[PDB]
Formats: structure tokens, sequence, C-alpha cells
């Protein structure tokens, strides 16, 4: 695979929905092998990477833990923009300068 | 009666609004918040008269 997990951390997901989203993203990462490359991005009126990774990294144990911690540390705030999040996701899937 | 109708319209606009947790806003809330100056203007008009 080449996932970009787009997480919708806007105001409307606060409380239970954010808890379910972060557990779901962790369990989604737990299905990624070492041949899959993954990044996790979050958008609320502007998209950003949840972690220090700026591109699709290999989905090995240590990178997956980095992404899991970044997702667990994520907070809900702001308005949603599905265009600035999908722009970010599609741009990151077109980044061929990195291992994929 | 036009004042009564605009008052009912203001009440309907207030009823139509939805509140989201942490700064999020529904797309319709933007329109229902941009419709305010008409109501404040009509109420200033009744006050002036
Ligand atoms: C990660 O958690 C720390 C500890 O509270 C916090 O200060 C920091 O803002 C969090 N990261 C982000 C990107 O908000
Ligand atoms: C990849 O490298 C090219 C040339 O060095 C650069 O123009 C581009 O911005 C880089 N990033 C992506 C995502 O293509
Ligand atoms: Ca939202």
């Amino acid at each position: 695979k080449d996932m970009l997990i787009l997480v919708d951390v806007s105001g409307s997901v606060s409380g239970l929905t954010l808890k379910l989203i972060r557990t779901s993203v962790s369990e989604m990462l737990e299905t990624l092998s070492d041949d899959d490359f993954v990044n996790v991005a979050s958008f609320n009126s502007n998209a950003q990477d949840v972690s220090c990774f700026q591109h699709l990294v290999q989905a090995n144990v240590r990178n997956k833990k980095v992404l899991k911690d970044a997702v667990n540390n994520i907070t809900a705030k702001g308005i949603t923009d599905y265009k600035k999040g999908f722009s970010f996701a599609f741009e990151q899937l077109l980044n061929y300068n990195v291992s994929r | 009666y036009m004042i009564l109708a605009t008052i009912i319209a203001n009440c309907i606009v207030l009823a139509l609004e939805q509140h989201l947790p942490d700064g999020d806003k529904t797309p319709m809330s933007e329109r229902l918040d941009d419709t305010e100056p008409y109501f404040i203007g009509i109420f200033c008009f009744e006050a002036g008269i």
C-alpha cells in the first residue's frame, strides 16, 4: 500500500469521536506491513502532518509507533476544509522523491 | 405586521443554528450568521420610528 491517513481533527470530532478516530487510526496502522508506506495527516481548515514525517515513510514498527504517538497527541479544534486536506493528501501521494 | 414577520424570521434563523464543540461551524451557520445585519437593521428601523 501507499496510505495517507487523513484524520479530521476539527471541532466537531471532540470528545468521543476523536477517541474513536485515534483508536481507529492506531488499528489501521496495525494492518500495515513493512512493504507498505504510510503517512498520517490531519486537517482543520489547513492540513498538516501529525508527526515529524513530511512524506510517506515505511510502515515498520518504529515509524508506526511515531505515527501512533502523533495520533494519540492529536487535538480537535477549528473548522473543516475537505479541499485543503485532500490537496495535501494527493500531493503527498505524488511525492516520488522518497522511498515508496 | 412586517415587523412581526421579520421577528418570526429571526426566530427561525435562531432555531436553524447548530453548535459544534471546539470552534467548528456548519456551512449553514455561516449563512445564518451573515443574515444578522438585516435583522439588526430592521430592528434599528423600528426603534428609530
Ligand atoms: C504533544 O503533546 C505535548 C504535551 O502536552 C504538547 O505540548 C504538544 O502541543 C503536542 N503536540 C502538538 C503538535 O500539539
Ligand atoms: C521533489 O524534487 C523536485 C526536484 O528536486 C522538486 O521540484 C519537488 O518539489 C520535490 N517534491 C515533490 C513532492 O515532488
Ligand atoms: Ca467538522
